[PDB]
Order: C-alpha cells, then structure tokens, then sequence
C-alpha cells in the first residue's frame, strides 16, 4: 500500500524554508495533499516547525525547522528519522556566515543521532537569486559545500522558481536509496 | 523504519477496535514517533474526525518535546499524558520505544476506563510493534 | 513584553515566594516565544540544567498543545504536571503572553506545587498586563 518518507528543510533564519512549503502547497492539487501546519511566532518566524503531507504508493512528509540560532532544541527534534534534507541557503551578502553556521549546526545535530553528512541525501538550494546584491552561486556554494559533494539548485522561492525541481531532486535521491 | 504490514497490522487494528469498545473513546490511532499514522479506527457512532495527519504530527511533536524535557531533567521518561478540555480530551501513551497510542475522547467517555484500557492497549501494541521492527 | 524596573521586581518576588512555599528548585517566567523573562533558583539546589534550553522546549510544547486544543474545538487544555521517577515540571499560562514553569524534585509535595503554582500564574498574569 504505502511507504512513508520524511523530508526536512534546514538552514538559517529567514532563508526561505517556510516559503518553499507555502509555494508547494499552493500548486499541488487537492487530492495529492493534506492541510499545511505551522507553529510560528507572532512575526511568522517558525517556532516549532511547518508540516505539509503529500502524494508522489509513496507518501512524503515535508517539514521546516526554525532557523533562529536560539531554537536549536526544537531543530534537533525535527531531524529525528529524517530520510532526505533540503538545505536552503540565503543569497544575501550579509547572510553568508549565517549559512555556514547553520551547516555546522546541521552536522552537529546529525552527529547526536550517529549520522554523518554522508549518511543522509542532501540537496543544496541557493534561494533568493532575485536580490540585487545576490552573491555568486559558487561562492555561497563553496561556503556550505566546500567539496561540491551535494547537488545544487538556484531558487526564488517567493516566485516558485526552483521550488519543485529541488523537491524532485531530493525525492529522486531518497528513492534511489530504498 | 517500521514496516507495519500483514498479520501485525491486523492484530494492531483488532487492539484498536477493542479499545474503542471498552473505553467509549471516539478515535484510536497507532502512530510512530516520526509522525506517521500506522493504523487508525473510528467509533461508528462518532462524527468524522479532524484531519488524522494533522493530529498525528501534533501528538508526535508533543511527545518529542516532553521527552526532550524529561531527558534534560535526568529522567528516562514522563508518565502517560492526558490533555483535558471542557468536553474533548486526548490520551497518549507509549507503544514501545518507536510508537504511540493515541485515543481521542469526549464527555461521554469515563476517564477512568480511558486510562485503564488506554494503558492495556499501549502494552498490547508495544508487543505487536516489537514483533514488526 | 519585556519586564523591567518595578514590574520586574514584582515578578521576582512572586517567584521567590512560590519557591519557598513549594520546595521547588527553579521557577521561571517565560514568554510564548520561549525567552526567559525572569527566574529564581533555591539556594539549596544544584546548578540548574540549562534554562534557555528548558524554556524553548516548554514554549514549543505549548504551541503544539494549543494547536491540539484548537483542533478539537477547545480554547485550551488545563495546566500540565509532568512527573518522572524523581523530577517534575509544572506549567501554567500566566495570561495570553506568558507561561510559568516550576521545576521540582521528590521533596516538593505535589499538592503545594499545584496550589501555589496556580496562584503565581494568576499573580504573574496581572503583573504582565499592568506592564502594558
Ligand atoms: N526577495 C526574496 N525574498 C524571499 C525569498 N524567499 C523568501 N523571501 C522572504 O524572506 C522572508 C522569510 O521567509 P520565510 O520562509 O519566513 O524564512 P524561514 O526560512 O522559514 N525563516 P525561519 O527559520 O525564521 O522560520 C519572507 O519575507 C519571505 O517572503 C526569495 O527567494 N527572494
Ligand atoms: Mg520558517
């Protein structure tokens, strides 16, 4: 009947993690989706997580994690059992370091589960390519994936650009392991 | 993961229907700690339930967060949880290390029987879950 | 919601008293984003586990359980008491914008915990309101 998979969206505050789910939700037909759930603060910064369940019998559970540094304890929990990860990096000059800290943070959290960055498929999304001062892609990429060992996709998640292909690619990788 | 197919699944469903009979509860679920609905049953008499997937992520994450707090207080675990409104309530308990028993109930169901059979049901499902890991 | 000056001294005074009346180790007043607004430790008790972590977890948890309530047509569930072999935790709303947490061990009698717990929450609620 049905295999279940968990996908997590990771990355620094404001990089667009929640926006990816909002897009995806707005374009998947009713019949291939359940309702989206968000536990967010008053300023729509995610506090616990987002959750969106979907069809592609293979069921994908997508989650977002809160990116702000001081929400680490909830971030940890949301990675439990993860099967595939989308790391959404920010394109803004002033957020490059935020990117790297979040990546170092993701290795630290996985290591508490006994997992390395080799153990879970990971897809890098460089989001926010519309910004006037957008850093070159390979610079942002060099910071997060110094060895180029992870697929890269460019995105403007506020407009849909890259949202689904990023999703397809992490999907592709998770199935290729099963 | 946790492959719940075949004879385990049928046993699991049997424990859930029996639990609804004995307790007067509206909805019974077996979920995993990741959030995945593994088996569920509704009291025939009961209205349509709220979206079961929403309910299951919320309960997984509530179990995960309270278990994180037990851990940071030096404790292996807290006790089973009952959440109680003016009319509606939830009973959540451990179905072994990988799963949760959820029961949703209302003002018609005697809380005492919820806990007593809630507990019995949890232990029965632990037993089925261990045979299917 | 930031407590400072006199409102802050007021909140501190409720926490010390609550700690004395119950035998609990630590009492916190946290906002619903998980920021610690104030706190006190009993002089006799160990160095606490990390309270910023504790607060975040407590606030996340409150988000989930408010969301379960709403999903069942309920305004809220009631106050929560979590209990282990020896350690426990009392959580209660102190108004719309904040929570009161008490952390206690086996020497804190549960009845006292709940009674004073409830009163502190009410007290803290009023300080938080009259601070706007
Ligand atoms: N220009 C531009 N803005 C974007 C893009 N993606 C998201 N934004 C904006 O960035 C802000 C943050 O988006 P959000 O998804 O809430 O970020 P998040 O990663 O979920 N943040 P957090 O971890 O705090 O929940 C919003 O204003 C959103 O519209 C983008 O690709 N380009
Ligand atoms: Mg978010």
């Amino acid at each position: 009947r049905e295999i279940n998979f968990k996908i997590v969206y990771y990355g620094p505050g404001l990089s667009g993690k929640t926006t990816n789910l909002k897009w995806i939700y707005s374009k998947v037909p009713e019949g291939r989706k359940g309702e989206m759930v968000s536990l967010a603060t008053e300023d729509e910064r995610t506090l616990f997580f987002d959750f969106l369940p979907l069809d592609i019998k293979t069921r994908f559970h997508l989650y977002t994690v809160p990116g702000q540094v001081f929400y680490n304890a909830s971030r940890k929990l949301i990675l439990r059992g993860v099967d595939g990860i989308v790391f959404v990096a920010d394109s803004a000059p002033n957020r490059l370091r935020a990117n790297a800290e979040s990546m170092r943070n993701m290795r630290e959290n996985l290591a508490e589960y006994g997992l390395t960055l080799d153990d879970v498929p990971i897809v890098i999304q460089v989001n926010k390519r519309d910004l006037p001062d957008a850093l070159p892609v390979e610079m942002v990429r060099a910071v997060v994936d110094p060895e180029g060992k992870f697929p890269v996709l460019e995105a403007v998640a506020t407009e849909g650009k890259g949202v689904f292909e990023t999703l397809k690619e992490v999907s592709r990788l998770v199935l290729a392991r099963v | 993961s946790l492959v719940l197919y075949g004879a385990p699944y049928a046993a699991a469903v049997e424990v859930l229907e029996e639990t609804l009979r004995e307790t007067g509860a509206r909805y019974a679920l077996l979920i995993d700690r990741k959030g995945f609905v593994l088996a569920h049953k509704e009291a025939l008499w009961a209205p349509k339930p709220p979206p079961l997937d929403t309910l299951a992520t919320l309960v997984a994450s509530n179990a995960a967060a309270t278990q994180a707090l037990a851990k940071l207080l030096g404790e292996a675990r807290f006790q089973e949880e009952v959440h109680q409104g003016e009319r509606m309530g939830l009973y959540v308990d451990e179905a072994g290390e990988h799963a949760l028993l959820v029961l949703v109930f209302d003002e018609t169901a005697p809380l005492g029987k919820v806990k007593l059979h809630g507990k019995a049901a949890a232990a029965a499902l632990a037993a089925i879950a261990e045979e299917a890991l």
